[PDB]
DNA sequence: TGCGAAATTCCATGACA
DNA sequence: ATTGTCATGGAATTTCGCA
DNA sequence: TGCGAAATTCCATGACA
DNA sequence: ATTGTCATGGAATTTCGCA
């Protein structure tokens, strides 16, 4: 069996609803599978319209052979179907209420999800200016598993920002309350 | 003035004028039998008001000033006055043409890495393409890979917006540019000393500076048309699809596309390439590595057989930029400060500024 | 289709199909291990369809689009075959540039006489002077004299009225022109026809055609240019001062002025040639003649190392004149008709209408 | 002394008042001394000034060395002085009530007054248009005197327009009843 | 029948949109 | 059915002045 | 160890205003 | 303080297939 590329299997799912930033509520996230690199799209909804549309703006850079996700409405619609089947993309579907993904993909999304919440907090709804640097960030982290960022494995070179600082990632006492506070 | 010439005709001999010939005075002028005719030797102190005033019946040059002269006169070495005096016509020297070609260009080393140097420029305007004008084009300098962003002005904000969007997957050492507002404006200074990136400017009116990127331009508009062809022109749907097609199309020279040699490895695109199939990635990372460094690259041309290399301390002259109707296509002549390259020089101006330009933008001062 | 490939699978020989090859069946495909890799050979009845897929990613040219098809396929002879499209994909070749020059430029023979040729043409709008916005200029082919016309538009009347005061001195047995309107109406042929004047027209779109009075431009802009320097740009007054300074200006080559062609004496200007003094009139017109038929005549060029000259039958495309943004830059392929001479000919368009064009708005229709 | 040559002389005179003629009223007439070469201007006035504008128009082509008038105000004011001394050319009188030419310009001047003559009856008005055309005829006319017109001896070739018919330049007996009508 | 320098000729370059 | 041209100003080559 | 033909490489041409 | 580039499609050259 073949070793295993970039762009063999890109991992699609949606975040939100979210604070509203700049009139965007979700985020459609792409993780590719080999490499760990993760883009970003702002989205007004989780419908297949949205995602139509932005991974348009991704598969004008690359095209992956199979698409996996859960089951969300805006991923198993004819529409979205007739989509991939024009670009010739396989689609795979978790079984429902069991996300499989891999343990890379996991440990990514769980990176993702911490990362937001990190700098939500006393700006909840700046984060649409923020998606670009989050995304660096995401992807010039070192993986423990191999010895490469996502950006060294995509590209095959050092990247010009190298997030040296491993982030806290935790959030400090004080981000806590101001965090249970936005709930009030 | 009459010194010279009183010597001269008592038949005794001045340095310059031949002994073999007849000297005299007629109708209280001092002649000489020549050849060609009888011509009236003027006295020193008026040599340079005949060639002034031959020269300026049509701002002539050399041979054509000359054979003005010759009709009436005679002295020793008039193409030396008469060079003497083009070299002082401020009107001829900021007219005229040049007759001097640039010396050949330089072929500068392809960057090493991808992201190492972005090329960007505007093309437009197109024909309104829902409400969009422009395209913003990238060109990552080594891979060739070109980002395409439709705008609806060639403006600061417009190229904020979407250098924001491509940032987002890798920041550039370099990005290089030519002179337009967009680019020059210290907003977009600020944008990028924000992302540690270093702003490179093309000398002033050299698009072949921005070379990687210009020829970008045609190739995208070449496509755009094809597809175009007895439609109407509605490309803004169409950028996404060029982008794609052209970053996946095999430059002939190289034997690769852009994304292969930004990648290594071809996407889900029709006729991708399987070679590496069975190497890991590892193992195709270091193929990529490997082809990156052996890509063919261009040597300087021979120079053509009549071109200039700029000196230190030279008189040259910038070429007007945009000029007006009937005015001069030259500035006044400015001094060669530094020489970056044998293409590119620091000028002082006569004003004086500092300016970093083109040799293709400068004439050598004729005359000396 | 399945004819071919199939004596191929049990180990006979076809043609094309090189033999020291092993040819086999695998996942319902005819497959074959070259060199570089396993490849796919398609039935014969479906190659036209994945050339032309693989050419119309981004409609590219012959080593570009046989790089995509060799990713997955091999056959015999598939440049062939790629070739084949190429010469019938209408939006290349409609748009794509051609990569052959024209021959080399003709020389033709300076006129004999004055006023056996005149070539005419307007500079303009210039700067509103005296509510004068253009210049007629009037060429004499063989002597160089030139004659300057203010007017308000590049029309027939203003033409008409300028050519009525210059027939005055004497009507010319040819009047050469580009196609503008002012040329071309019927008014103006009518004029000619009334004078016994025949008007000879450039091909269109080919200014080096009028090179003749298009040089002239030059030297009246830089002239004027010259004069103006640092006033404003009063024109007008100084047409007449421009006419008489450069038809009384020497050219190099030559060694005579225009005026000494058209006259054999000066008038009463500047620096006026003396050296006929002591000649008849009689004795100065048989030097005149003599001067006029010994003059320098350059020639036709060396050829470039690719170019191509037109014969009759051949495919070839006449260049847009004004093309639209994003639309091609080529005409249709049309035929060549006749062949006047090696730099102009007459095509048959399509439409068809036959065209008299010079050869540099043609290439040659690509891939025969 | 030296052999007559084109531009050493020209000679010039009015012609007028004539019928208006698109506002036009005189000819300002100037015949090259050696060879009979003519050039016409209409002008509104035999003044200086539009003796001045017309010789501009000429001089822009060729400069007399001398210019030879007789002593209308328009040749002997001032400003007339200050244009030729100027362009470098002396200028000329004959005395008063003897005009000298030379009797090829002479016989050129009888020509134009009875060329003029010939053509004004029927339209003493449409004498604008015809300025061209009686110049042509002027100056392809061949001289007795020496073998040559005088395009011929300024050009030094044969001229496209050959006026071959040697005219009448005489008034038919139908045209001096109808210039004999016009004075009525 | 030869030298150094001046004069003349050669011709690439660019520009007429 | 028509078609490049020629000022410019260093360099190359020739001619001049003198012996 | 050499032939005819195919494949590959060379590179002038023109175009990004 | 900076700097031309590269698709194209015939021609030239090299390599292949076979002996
Ligand atoms: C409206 C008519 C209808 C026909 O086409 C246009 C456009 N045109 C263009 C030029 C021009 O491009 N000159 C530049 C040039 C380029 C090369 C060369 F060898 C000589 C040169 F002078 C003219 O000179 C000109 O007269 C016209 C013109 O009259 N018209
Ligand atoms: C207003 C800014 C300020 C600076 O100048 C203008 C004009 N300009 C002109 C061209 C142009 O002439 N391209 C033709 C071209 C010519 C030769 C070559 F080798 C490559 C080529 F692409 C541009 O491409 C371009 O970007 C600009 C531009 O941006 N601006
Ligand atoms: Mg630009
Ligand atoms: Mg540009
Ligand atoms: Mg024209
Ligand atoms: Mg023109
Ligand atoms: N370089
Ligand atoms: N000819
Ligand atoms: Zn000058
Ligand atoms: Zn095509």
């Amino acid at each position: 069996d073949r070793p295993q590329k970039p762009f063999d299997k890109f991992f699609i799912d949606y975040i939100g609803p979210l604070p509203p930033s700049q009139g965007y509520l979700y985020v459609l996230v792409v993780v590719d599978g080999m490499t760990g690199f993760t883009w970003l799209y702002p989205t007004k909804a989780p419908s297949t319209s949205a995602t139509v549309k932005s991974l348009n703006v991704l598969t004008s850079i690359a095209i992956p052979k199979v698409i996996h996700s859960d089951q969300g409405a805006a991923f198993t619609s004819s529409t979205f179907a007739e989509w991939a089947k024009e670009r010739g993309i396989h689609l795979e579907f978790s079984t429902p209420y069991h996300p499989q993904s891999s343990g890379k993909v996991e440990r990514k999304h769980s990176d993702i999800k911490r990362l937001l919440t990190k700098l939500l907090v006393g700006r909840p709804t700046k984060w649409y200016d923020l998606l670009p640097v989050v995304q660096l960030a995401l992807n010039n982290t070192y993986s423990p598993v191999l010895k490469y960022t996502p950006h060294q494995l995509l590209f095959g070179i050092d990247s010009n920002t190298p997030f040296a600082n491993q982030d806290t990632l935790d959030l400090t006492r004080e981000e806590e309350l101001s965090l249970l506070q936005e709930i009030r | 003035l009459d010194a010279e010439l009183d010597q001269l005709l008592q038949g005794h001999y001045i340095k310059g004028y031949p002994k073999q010939y007849t000297y005299f005075l007629e109708d209280g002028k001092v002649k000489v039998s020549r050849p060609e005719g009888v011509k009236i030797i003027p006295p020193q102190s008026d040599r340079q008001k005949i060639v002034l005033q031959a020269h300026n019946l049509a701002h002539t040059g050399r041979e054509a000033t000359l054979l003005k002269i010759a009709n009436l006169y005679w002295w020793p070495n008039m193409r030396k006055d008469v060079v003497k005096q083009l070299g002082r016509c401020q009107q001829c020297l900021i007219t005229n043409a040049s007759n001097k070609a640039s010396g050949p260009i330089l072929r500068p080393d392809r960057p090493q890495k991808p992201f190492d140097k972005f090329f960007i420029d505007y093309i437009g305007p197109l024909p309104p393409s829902q409400g969009y004008l422009y395209v913003l084009v990238v060109v990552d300098g080594m891979t060739g890979f070109t980002w395409l962003y439709p705008t609806k002005a060639p403006s600061t904000s417009a190229t904020v917006k979407s250098l924001n969007v491509l940032t987002s997957i890798a920041i550039p050492k370099v990005i290089h540019s030519d002179q337009g507002a967009a680019f020059t404006s210290s907003t977009f200074a600020e944008w990028a000393k924000e992302r540690g990136i270093h702003l490179e400017f093309s000398t002033p009116y050299h698009p072949q500076s921005s070379g990687k990127v210009e020829r970008k331009h045609s190739d995208i508009k070449r496509l755009l048309t094809k597809l175009l062809v007895g439609r109407p022109t509605k490309w803004y749907d169409l950028l996404p699809v060029v982008q794609l097609a052209l970053n996946n199309t095999y430059s002939p020279v190289l034997k690769y596309t852009p994304h292969q040699l930004l990648f290594g490895i071809d996407s889900n695109t029709p006729f991708a390439n399987q070679d590496t199939l069975d190497l890991t990635r590892e193992e195709e990372l270091s193929l990529l590595q490997e082809i990156r460094t052996s890509l063919y690259h261009p040597s300087t041309p021979p120079a053509s057989s009549r071109s200039w290399s700029p000196v230190v301390g030279q008189l040259v002259q910038e070429r007007v930029a945009r000029p007006a109707s009937l005015r001069p296509r030259w500035h006044k002549p400015s001094t060669v400060l530094k020489v970056l390259n044998p293409r590119t020089v620091v000028i002082l101006d006569h004003l004086g500024n500092n300016r970093t330009v083109s040799i293709d933008n400068l004439k050598p001062t004729s005359h000396q």
